[PDB]
């Protein structure tokens, strides 16, 4: 069965080499075209250039001429993506396809899993938890609990209540990219002004790149 | 296809005591349950506009066809106390 | 005898944020090294003199053979923001 | 070797039975007289009564004839002190003395370590540590770092910087007892004042009656 493996994640950083590896096994690794394509986050397909398995034929991409080089080993059948000094801009997705038995010879009719790279060269700040206090001088309505999340590089965030509890009412709002290159989120519940704390109404916010336990009531 | 319009949020929290007593301050307005994926939010301070560090997104909440939004007024401590209770200004389709 | 007399150190700090949260508020002035075991803290505020919850003693530090104190000055935070800092007097021998 | 062995602090509240315990080792548990001399805080000595292994022969003070019962056990050589209806005033600390191989009967050469023993109206309550941020507007001098433990029952609360680290320079001041009954303390160190924050500046505070483990930095 013809399948391709690819290489783990990598995490670097700018200024520093990478050389990610596909392998392809199932099939003779001699007559198909090997490529690579990138696809930023958020952008389409972005194609690099290609490799022939047989002898060093190599048709770079007009935009990555001299940016990136591509090569492989015909002896354990496995091809390589290698960089030299790599910028912030550079943190993409990318793939390796092969052409099929039928089509034209840059058709690329297979794909393999992706290989995320991300450099984004910043100061990675911990996040500070604010309690968004409700508003307990007009208790009109619906009373809302929360707290602020804010100076923290890394967007994946995760927030959570009671440990995982209060299911219903929390709406968890995506961050927003300032000026500083700091993100920052914010979570409420809607909980009946009569309930203010019912058991703690404590917030709950994670940071995995950082390995911050804030634990904050309100 | 999509879903028929709704009504905006007016969300608003003063800012948090242990970002106020500190050297910072940052006035959070929540707006979601809306459609339309289009609403720019505009900062008063006691009926005049200020537009000084402020930004604003329109993201997708969940697979519930509508949209949110959220908004952060980054200003000194001092300017906070120095007038009233700042307002929230949706501008979605009216004045809300 | 021949343990030489030492100043009393004058260490006060300014009310705390984490404290200044809240409708809370407290003044920690420290006070060491000093021989004499015999002194009483007396709070003012803008030489007016403010006796409204303070709190003084005069514990052992270690083997050093001199002593310590503490006091605590708690009040609403719309107190502390009514008028200038305070000061913490010693008056262990002299006006310090 | 003789020796006197008590039991731990016992902190209750008024209106609660207490029977701390004294055992003692090293010497035939059968002739030596066994007593309890109260010292309230700042005061002098009080001897309350005395009790004998054998058989019980209890000579009690004439302020403490019925307000407190002494007994002992012979079978496992342990004397024991039980109170009945404590009040406000009955905190003091309490040892367990026994007579000597010369002297008189009521001599009591010999002491053991001492039990601490509190009583209040007011329950326990987890501390709220608060960062005393240093004199940023005046840096003139030596900086002072430190943190603010207020809010809390218990006594004994042990407070340590960088688990542990920094030994020089942190002086932790005793707490004082307020008109609420919640004591309160400090510890800074001194620091120079172009170190604002060298590694972390944390604080660590910990505290074993509530089972509240709080590490903020400032």
């Amino acid at each position: 069965q013809m399948q391709l493996v690819q290489s783990g994640a990598e995490v670097k950083k700018p200024g520093e080499s990478l050389k990610i590896s596909c392998k392809g096994s199932g099939y003779t690794f001699s007559y198909y075209w090997i490529g690579w394509v990138r696809q930023m986050p958020g952008k389409g397909l972005e194609w690099m250039g290609i490799i022939y398995p047989g002898d060093s034929d190599t048709r770079y991409s007009p935009s990555f001429q001299g940016q990136v080089t591509i090569s492989a080993d015909k002896s354990i059948s496995t091809a390589y993506l290698h960089w030299s000094s790599l910028k912030a801009s550079d943190t993409a997705m990318y793939y390796c396809a092969r052409q099929g038995d039928l089509g034209d010879w840059i058709l690329l009719g297979y794909w393999g899993q992706g290989t995320l790279v991300t450099v984004s060269s910043a100061s990675t700040k911990g996040p500070s938890v604010f309690p968004l206090a409700p508003s307990s001088k007009s208790t009109s309505g619906t009373a809302a609990l929360g707290c602020l999340v804010k100076d923290y590089f890394p967007e994946p965030v995760t927030v959570s209540w009671n440990s995982g509890a209060l299911t219903s009412g929390v709406h968890t709002f995506p961050a927003v990219l300032q000026s500083s290159g700091l993100y920052s989120l914010s979570s409420v519940v809607t909980v009946p002004s009569s309930s203010l704390g019912t058991q703690t109404y404590i917030c709950n916010v994670n940071h995995k790149p950082s390995n911050t336990k804030v634990d904050k009531k309100v | 296809l999509g879903q028929p319009k709704a009504a905006p949020s007016v969300t608003l929290f003063p800012p948090s005591s242990e970002e106020l007593q500190a050297n910072k301050a940052t006035l959070v307005c929540l707006i979601s349950d809306f459609y339309p994926g289009a609403v720019t939010v505009a900062w008063k301070a006691d009926s005049s506009p200020v537009k000084a560090g402020v930004e604003t997104t329109t993201p997708s909440k969940q697979s519930n066809n509508k949209y949110a939004a959220s908004s952060y007024l980054s200003l000194t401590p001092e300017q906070w106390k120095s007038h009233r209770s700042y307002s929230c200004q949706v501008t979605h389709e009216g004045s809300t």
